[PDB]
């Protein structure tokens, strides 16, 4: 009996937005991370 | 029965086959977090690892033995499962 | 369970062996019903010569001497060695069984090789029980898959932890908290211990249960193997050691307390290590605490569990869920300074729930009050836990001393 394969809780549009908003959260361009900034400030679904 | 807990099987003889409210509990009033603070210190497959869905979402709680003789439910044998999320395992 | 008789179709062939071409079916009904019975007649009194002479087989020679009591003439020619056969014949339209007789030359029956001689009959004696059971005479009946090397790993390592002796026990335990490769044995670990912990229901050991935490507690302190996968039956297994309520075999004399104390410290170990916000161990294990420990009809011992547990948490967390039910030690010392039954076993367990609450609350009554503490014990339930609070500011100054 093997447990069936697990799946990551996040989608791969969220876990690829996430490295987006990380990537351009640590300020390699000054524009980047003024809109990460702002998407961090309002995405209604950032929970989970 | 031959499983796993085998010993324990054959030991026993058996052979077929307002301090409730939800803010006491947050980690923040719970836990010594000022250790934490530093003084003078000196994607198409996941990025993230997958938990294990058994504690982060079963009621494991309900196998806790609160009283041997008045046990509010029946238990049952435990078949061995072999995970294959969790590496180390060749299979 | 109806009255058995030879079919009525078996006596129109018969009556056509005869020559009579019609006979009608209540005649045929009237045959069948007299030669059925005087079958059963000839049946029970043949069984009447085999048991009075004793030979529960009920030879040939039983119904030539039970005919002869019932006056009818013998059946000539039936003790000879034959059996039973019986040749089927197809035909047109005419389906019966017959015989098939076979023939012999003369000579060749009196040039049969003879058998032997009979032998007559003697008498033998022997023993066949001498004051007691038979002699053995011959005159008496005669009377995924774990391999070779890990299997027996396992099985050398989880019978070092049963209590043969101490010695292979430690090497065991050495064994399991400091070997790199022991994954893949992980699962079969997890088992053993929940299956074992489990089987304290049907007999209360307390020495197997504190060996099954020293094996769970030497599986925490190996580096190598990750126990996130398998902790979701480590906990429950740790959390009845410490809140169910039998955990002894005689209650009164059996330490099940330091099985508490230690699965205690060994779940606030097992949340210290696991707990992620995800996961939300330690919330759910306070829970499953707290709500245990303020719901009245609970016993003193799974009392003493929950308290115990919650004290090894930490600080803050005997800050806001230990001392607003301080008033409880009343409701306890109202059974210990006066019971009307005080041979009984709430005595022992309510004044270790008290020595255990007043040693863990007196390090929170010296961090959240004066220095002084003048009446700060009348102040306090009972004025004990003031008492022990000024101790712990004493033994706190001697700490300071020694720094």
């Amino acid at each position: 009996r093997l447990k069936p394969r697990s799946i990551h809780e996040l989608s791969v549009e969220q876990q690829l937005y996430y490295k987006e908003i990380t990537e351009a959260c640590v300020g390699s361009c000054e524009a980047k991370r003024a809109e990460a900034l702002q998407s961090i400030a309002t995405d209604p679904g950032l929970y989970q | 029965r031959y499983g796993p807990a085998r010993l324990w099987y054959d030991m026993l003889g058996v052979p077929e086959d307002d301090l409730l409210a939800d803010e006491n509990f947050l980690m923040v009033t719970q836990l010594h977090w000022e250790d934490d603070i530093i003084w003078d210190g000196e994607p198409w497959y996941s990025i993230f690892p997958i938990d294990n869905e058994d504690l982060v979402y079963g009621r494991w709680e309900d196998n806790i033995i609160w009283d041997a003789q008045a046990m509010p439910r029946l238990l049952e044998p435990p078949v061995l499962t072999l995970d294959p999320n969790d590496e180390n395992l060749i299979l | 369970l109806s009255n058995t008789v030879l079919p009525s179709e078996s006596m129109k062939v018969v009556a056509e062996s005869m020559g009579i071409a019609q006979i009608q079916e209540e005649t045929c009904q009237l045959l069948t019903d007299e030669v059925s019975y005087r079958i059963k007649e000839i049946a029970q009194d043949a069984l009447k010569f085999m048991h009075m002479g004793k030979r529960q087989k009920l030879t040939t020679s039983d119904i030539d001497y039970a005919l002869k009591l019932k006056n009818v003439e013998p059946l000539y020619g039936f003790h000879a060695q034959e059996f039973i056969p019986f040749r089927f014949a197809s035909g047109g339209g005419r389906e019966l069984y017959f015989y098939e007789e076979k023939e012999v030359d003369l000579s060749d029956i009196i040039n049969t090789p003879l058998p032997r001689v009979p032998l007559d009959v003697c008498l033998k004696a022997h023993w066949l029980s001498i004051e007691g059971c038979q002699p053995a005479i011959p005159e008496n009946p005669p009377p995924h898959e774990l391999s070779v090397e890990q299997q027996l790993y396992y099985k050398e390592i989880t019978e070092a932890c049963v209590g043969s002796c101490e010695a292979k026990r430690a090497e065991a335990l050495q064994s399991i908290a400091t070997d790199p490769g022991l994954y893949q044995m992980l699962p079969r670990f997890s088992t053993f211990i929940s299956e074992g912990v489990r089987v304290n229901v049907v007999q209360n050991n307390l020495a197997l249960l504190i060996y099954l935490m020293r094996m769970v507690k030497a599986l925490m302190d190996n580096p190598t193997l990750y126990l996130e996968k398998y902790v979701h039956e480590l906990i429950p297994a740790v959390m009845t050691c410490i809140v169910s309520r039998q955990l002894c075999l005689r209650p009164d004399v059996d330490n099940h307390w330091a099985l508490r104390d230690f699965a205690a410290r060994l779940v606030a170990q097992i949340c210290k290590h696991f707990s992620t916000t995800t996961n939300n161990i330690q919330s759910r294990i306070t829970k499953t605490f707290t709500k245990s420990w303020v719901d009245e009809k609970t016993p003193w011992t799974t009392r003493y569990g929950s308290i115990a547990g919650l004290a090894e948490l930490g600080h803050d967390v005997i800050k806001t869920l230990i001392l607003p039910r301080l008033q409880q030690e009343g409701e306890r010392i109202r059974s210990v300074l006066d019971g009307p039954v005080l041979s009984n076993i709430d005595r022992i367990g309510a004044d270790h729930v008290q020595s255990l609450l007043l040693k863990h609350c007196a390090p929170v009554l010296a961090k959240l009050r004066p220095p002084p503490d003048n009446q700060d014990a009348y102040r306090a339930e009972f004025g004990s836990l003031g008492p022990l609070l000024c101790s712990q500011v004493v033994k706190a100054r001697a700490q300071a001393a020694l720094q």
